[PDB]
RNA sequence: GGGGAUGUAGCUCAACUGAUAGAGCACCUGAUUUGCACUCAGGAGGUUGAGGGUUUGAGACCCUUCAUCUCCACCA
RNA sequence: UUUGGUGCCCAUGUCGCUGUGGAAACACCUGGUUCCAUUUCGAACCCAGCAGUUAAGCACAGUGGAGCCGAAUGUAGCUGUUUCAGUGAGAAUAGGAAAGCACCAAGC
RNA sequence: CGGUCGCCUCCUAAAAGGUAACGGAGGCGUACAAAGGUACCUUCAGUACGGUUGGAAAUCGUAUGUAGAGUGUAAUGGUGUAAGGGUGCUUGACUGUGAGACAUACAGGUCGAACAGGUGAGAAAUCAGGUCAUAGUGAUCCGGUGGUCCAGUAUGGAAUGG
RNA sequence: UGGAGGUAAAGCUACUGAAUGUAUGAUGGCGCCACCUAGGCGUACUGAAUACAAUUAAACUCUGAAUGCCAUUUAUUUUA
């Protein structure tokens, strides 16, 4: 199988708390969305991390 | 359960992510023809509308 | 030789020939027919054997019409193979006739080479014949 | 433009006597004219459609909208997505002047104006004319695409009667071979 | 290829589609429809198929077609809902762009009592 | 639409033995700019 | 899963440790024989694997990656 | 009752042809200086006004041309029992058909 | 010996669902930071006519045409103001859950009202817990990584676990 | 009594293929014209367009049952 699968963690408490997928040949540049943390209890950029 | 929707929805009638058809109500479930040439299908769930 | 040209599936299931006659039923292009009383499947081969016999006792003026057409396929396992390993290839086409479907017409020519004619087409075929005129 | 007032009047006056038009409405009213110099060297020398651009806007004086095809060619290597053709459609007190412009100024510097109608109506009233190459048109530098072509000048009318056309060119005074 | 008011009735017909299919609390519709001249207003209820208010320029005699007649078309409207009994509403346009008139009624209506 | 750098400003056309001071919007010098041949210098016209 | 090292003309390679990229081969030209090669010399062929960070000074030092290699590991 | 708006309907509601109409309204129309807009065009959308207008659209009358609908009889398939009793199509046909049902505002 | 071994679509499958054969035809072990979400606007392919390069067929204008167009894909079903195309703003391709159902030997799978937290679009109503829908997937054991309000073999840690 | 369906049948101007025969026959079509290359036209014609009249299909459907299935109503029966 492929693995096009990556990781999002949280920016404040460094907890990686997401699975998404990206295309690494096609999308060069890191994800850097906005979603809920559970820690936090608030919306906060998240990052990709490897 | 369908594949594609082949009875459309009414009144309290929803749809999903598979074009199920489910109810948003208490009643009794009623089909009804419509569409050019009687074709188009519609399901409904008539609420109870016991009203006293 | 009459053959489609092409079909889109080569092995299709068969085609009965009971049952009464759907189209082809009365003479519509001549004014004397050939019809048939008993279903069966009769191929492209015997077409060109009636059709060649209805050619050579014709004339120089005469004019014919073949209403039914070998469509449909059917296959043959080769010898000496034991049943499996998916379906045989297809071998020879067939026409169905039903009871009650006009087969070949003729017209303009004198009566008695046309019931001669169709008299010798039919016994170029397996089915039971008869003669039959077209409605005024 | 005065020339704008010239039309409403005359226009107005003539086709209604001529053909006693029981509205002044029913007189036809010309609507659009559409200017397509489209080349499919885009596909390989995007820069030539840059200038061409520039070119048909001093043309105008309406930004030229780069047209894309509907479907992809391998013979002309052509593929959707691609930009190949500009389009300009003029409309109020620019078209009229863009039109004056042209029938005054530049047709008349046409190496060989001798004109084509009657053969040239699509049928619905329409008319198009096929300019061949750009240099003569006076609002024009001589540095230029490295290639020349022509242009595709259309025009629309209210009416869809081609022969009602046909009149008012006549009485737009359209410099045509008896038309 | 159409006239303004066949585009008009297309984005009218989209609308209401919309809002019988999701309208779920059976709100009363108002539904204002703007002509060159004159702008009228009136609320359906889709559930029973009737018209239980109606305002119009015609109705208020006034030169309408501008800005400020809108506001006092919706006064009279929401005035006639309060009076209903009616405050929970679903503002949609007779298919014409939420502004200038259409706007000026919806924010009159809001500030005479009604919630939407 | 406006708010355009090539702007659309009304100059006059002047024409040899037929003077025709033609004025026609266009995106150029706004000066006399003289043209050779006009729709009067025209054997098809007249 | 780590640890190290390598990446430079089209190819094969020096790497010109910061005070501003070179050689053989590939190719062009010249000479060069009765002809073919052979032979000699010029020219051309370099955005230093890529991005970021620091000094006045880095392809060159630091960080990050990409590809390759050799090692180890390598009981779902 | 008529005009204008709208919901329900989804051609017996269409496409087209021939005429008539506007009092109020519907519309074209007059301009882009304002809010707003063009992948470029006040074309459209949005403004503020009704000078002109019955071509349009729109509304009425006629039009059986195209499209649509389609009776009865009979027949093909079915259920039983018969080798006859029901069930009854599709196709074809006589033919119908120039929409209909409600709500609101105005002169009626 | 040759061929096949999991999952998806059609026919056989006998107008509910289900139904086999080494029966007849095909695909899949994905793709998209937009092809997701929202608001607004917008609607075929082809053909006819008229027009420089330009040609049977590139683009333009107009008409006709009721889907033969598009809907990433193998088929089926659906969908022509849509679920197709464009633009603006965004990341709900959320957290904790979950009444009630479909289908199932089990294990698993599918749809989902509604609640709380904090968001996106929108004037608002409303919509958003990934895409028009159905393939795009592998149990347990074992070990590794991050967090952690749990344990820490006399006690405090650590080791080692949860 | 209500509903879902798309089979039997039937039909192919209501699609997808197969495909009888024919109405006229555009065009391509041979020769002749006409031209060095296309045509008009006698073409021993073929072929479009549309049609008429007739056909075929498990993987064709503008249609289209009965039986069967689900639910409900009434009567009766059994504690499964
Ligand atoms: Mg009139
Ligand atoms: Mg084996
Ligand atoms: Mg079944
Ligand atoms: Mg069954
Ligand atoms: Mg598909
Ligand atoms: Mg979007
Ligand atoms: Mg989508
Ligand atoms: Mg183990
Ligand atoms: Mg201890
Ligand atoms: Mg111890
Ligand atoms: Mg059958
Ligand atoms: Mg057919
Ligand atoms: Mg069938
Ligand atoms: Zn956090
Ligand atoms: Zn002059």
């Amino acid at each position: 199988a492929v693995k096009r699968s990556t990781r999002l963690g949280c920016n404040d408490c460094r907890e990686i708390n997401y699975l998404t997928f990206k295309n690494v040949k096609k999308n060069p540049e890191k994800l850097a969305l906005n979603k809920f943390c559970s820690r936090c209890r608030k919306v906060v950029v998240h990052k990709e991390v490897k | 359960r369908q594949r594609g929707t082949r009875v459309y929805p009414g009144v309290n009638v929803g749809l999903g992510s598979d074009d199920t058809l489910f109810a948003l109500s208490d009643g009794l479930v009623k089909y009804q023809k419509f569409g050019p040439k009687q074709g188009k299908t519609r399901v409904s769930v008539v609420k109870h509308k016991l009203d006293a | 030789m009459l053959q489609p040209k092409r079909t889109k599936y080569r092995k299709p299931h068969n085609v009965s020939y009971e049952g009464k006659a759907k189209g082809n039923s009365y003479v519509a292009f001549g004014e004397y027919g050939l019809v048939a009383t008993k279903g069966n499947w009769i191929d492209a081969r015997a077409i060109e054997s009636a059709r060649i016999a209805i050619s050579k006792c014709l004339g120089k003026t005469g004019k014919m019409w073949i209403r039914i057409f070998p469509h449909m396929s059917k296959t043959k396992k080769p010898l000496e193979v034991r049943m499996g390993s998916g379906k045989g290839n297809p071998e020879f086409w067939v026409a169905v006739v039903k009871q009650g479907t006009v087969m070949f017409e003729v017209a303009n020519i004198p009566e008695s080479q046309m019931i001669k004619a169709l008299t010798r087409a039919g016994h170029k075929l397996p089915v039971t014949w008869k003669i039959l005129k077209r409605e005024e | 433009n005065n020339l704008k007032a010239h039309y409403q009047k005359t226009i107005a006056k003539e086709l209604q006597k001529s053909f006693a038009f029981s509205s002044i409405m029913q007189v036809p009213r010309l609507e659009k004219i559409v200017i397509n110099m489209g080349v499919g060297d885009a596909i390989r020398d995007s820069k030539f459609l840059e200038s061409a651009l520039n070119e048909l806007h001093l043309i105008s004086g309406q930004k030229p909208v780069a047209t894309k095809a509907k479907n992809a060619i391998s013979t002309y290597k052509l593929r959707a997505g691609q930009l190949i053709g500009c389009k300009v459609t003029l409309r109020g007190e620019r078209m009229w002047a863009f039109l004056e412009k042209l029938i005054y100024v530049a047709l008349p510097r046409v190496r060989d104006f001798r004109g084509l109608s009657l053969k040239s109506f699509d049928g619905r009233g329409n008319y198009t004319i096929g300019i061949k190459e750009q240099i003569i048109f006076p609002e024009i530098v001589y540095d230029d695409i490295k290639r020349i072509r022509g242009f595709d000048v259309t025009l629309v009318t209210s009416t869809n009667k081609d022969s009602e056309a046909l009149a008012l060119l006549r009485a737009l005074n359209l410099p045509l071979v008896k038309g | 290829m159409k006239t303004r008011t066949e585009q008009r009735r297309l984005r009218h017909k989209r609308i209401v589609k919309k809002i019988r299919a999701t309208n779920h609390d059976n709100r009363v519709v108002l539904m204002v429809i703007k002509s060159l001249n004159h702008i009228s207003v009136q609320a359906w209820d889709f559930s029973q198929n009737i018209v239980l208010a109606s305002s119009s320029s015609l109705a208020l005699k006034l030169k309408n077609g501008n800005k400020d007649n809108a506001k006092l078309v919706g006064q009279d409207i929401a005035d006639k809902l309060v009076k209903l009994k009616l405050t929970n509403v679903v503002f949609d346009t007779g298919g014409s762009k939420y502004h200038g008139r259409i706007a000026a009624l919806a924010e009159a209506a809001r500030e005479r009592g009604l919630n939407f | 639409k406006k708010d355009f750098h090539f702007p659309s400003q009304s100059v006059s056309f002047k024409c040899a033995s037929c003077s025709n001071s033609f004025t026609i919007e266009s995106t150029l010098k706004q000066k006399e700019i003289t043209i050779d041949i006009c729709g009067k210098c025209h054997p098809f016209y007249i």
